[PDB]
């Protein structure tokens, strides 16, 4: 369905290249600062014209190549955690989320607007970016609700704590109120989760509510101004009513493209637990993956690891919440159940299905489930 | 009239930088040790200890920074100087 949506999307009036040209000049060594000046001094109408990019002191007749290097270099500066606009996800070091303490730079809201424009510009002009976000951020872009499960990519340790609370008696174990700790550079500041929150004790009786309130605060409330600024920049190029034709997984592929995956690199850097490479089910798994197309494999990757994003040096450098974590397949669960993923460990729990067709279908349902 | 101290400078990329300093070193001195080791120009740097942004002409002991304290390094937005 993604293909049809893309065509439809690209067929809209709002997406037509406007007559004339948009001229952008930057110094390579100053691409962030120069691009910020070049792009913010223009109107959205201006940037919907044909994009023309030149690096100072460098010949630019290869327009496509210059363009591609522009979006590549720029996205690595925008999203460089040093600047605290974005920061790493909780389950790797190459996928990103909004840094809640971005305000340490007083001017951040404008730079979030600028990033939203850069990302909107990439989409508008068919230039993929190295911009891979945590799941919750795509959802917020699409105005969809976020749930506790979305916390895993945002703050995995906090994710585990809330689950432990939901599954275990906390009475007499945890002294807890309807407040949260907002860390900032060594300081701790307290926010109420609900009115008079710090003065309201959390119990086994009301902890579900506490968890849902915490989930909403951490993922959605604490980055609101930043997110609004970002969408403002983004929706100036891509109207919201069009981009919501996509779901959150399609939005990722739309922005960052679809990688051509080296299947052998992948197979070579896979761990097996409870299975061996020679096992029938493992062979069915790779049969299924091989016969799939690039979008279908990217979707398996989103399911297993949180992202379709492949590290520069291949599957050997796959990351998890606690450091390097290889793609891993484990014999676990019963033949009744669907395969189950653990994105903190890049691990798929695959029960030992006894025929190929039920496996392909179990795995397809598991990957497609939102 | 010269005494030493280990401090740590933590980046948002999770990297930790070990610095040997004196309590009476300026914040400016520390940014310039950071430039030595990391090549980052002092004017791009903000240092923060336990929440407060550190001013260039003050000393580590002015902010009660002690042995094995951690400071947080954050870079200014390009174009804001």
């Amino acid at each position: 369905d993604f293909r049809r949506k893309v065509i439809y999307f690209r067929s809209q009036p709002a997406l037509r290249i406007l007559p004339g040209q948009c001229h952008i000049k930057v110094r390579r060594k100053n691409i962030f600062e120069d691009a910020y000046q070049e792009i913010m001094r223009q109107t959205p109408e201006d940037l919907k014209k044909r994009l023309m990019i030149k690096f100072d002191g460098e010949e630019g007749l290869d327009y496509g190549g210059v363009s591609r290097e522009f979006f590549f270099l720029l996205s690595h500066e925008m999203f460089n955690p040093f600047y605290c606009l974005f920061e790493y996800s909780a389950y790797d070091n190459y996928t990103i989320q909004i840094n809640p303490n971005s305000g340490i730079n007083p001017e951040h809201l404008n730079y979030f607007k600028f990033i939203g424009r850069v990302v909107g510009l990439g989409v508008f002009h068919r230039r993929f970016l190295d911009a891979f976000f945590v799941g919750a951020l795509y959802k917020m872009m699409l105005r969809k609700k976020v749930v506790l499960q979305d916390m895993e990519g945002v703050d995995a340790e906090v994710y585990n704590s809330l689950n432990w609370m939901l599954e275990n008696s906390i009475d007499g174990v945890l002294d807890l109120t309807f407040s949260a700790d907002d860390e900032r550079f060594g300081e701790v500041v307290t926010v109420d989760l609900k009115p008079d929150g710090r003065n309201i004790e959390v119990t086994d009786g009301n902890k579900k509510e506490y968890v849902e309130l915490y989930t909403q605060w951490r993922i959605v409330d604490r980055v609101q101004e930043q997110f609004k600024a970002f969408m403002d920049g983004f929706n100036e190029l891509i109207p919201e009513d069009l981009v919501t034709v996509f779901d959150e997984r399609e939005l990722e592929l739309l922005i960052g493209g679809i990688a051509e995956i080296d299947i052998e690199d992948w197979k070579k850097h896979t761990d097996y637990r409870g299975y061996q490479e020679s096992d029938e089910v493992i062979q069915w798994f790779w049969k299924c993956v091989s016969e799939w197309d690039n979008e279908q494999r990217a979707r398996l990757l989103q399911f297993t690891t949180g992202t379709s994003r492949i590290p520069v040096n291949g599957f050997k450098d796959l990351q998890g919440s606690d450091g390097p974590r290889r793609f891993t397949i484990e014999k676990a669960g019963e033949v009744q159940q669907l395969p189950k993923s653990h994105t903190c460990f890049n691990r798929v729990d695959l029960p030992q299905y006894v025929d190929y067709d039920s496996m392909k279908q179990k795995l397809t349902l598991a990957v497609e489930e939102t | 009239h010269h005494h030493h101290m280990q401090i740590f400078v933590k980046t948002p990329t999770r990297k930790s930088i070990s610095l040997e300093v004196e309590p009476s070193d300026t914040i400016e001195n520390v940014k310039a040790k950071i430039q030595d080791k990391e090549g980052i120009p002092p004017d791009q740097q903000r240092l923060i200890f336990a929440g407060k942004q550190l001013e260039d002409g003050r000393t580590l002991s002015d902010y009660n920074i002690q042995k094995e304290s951690t400071l947080h390094l954050v870079l200014r937005l390009p174009g804001t100087i």
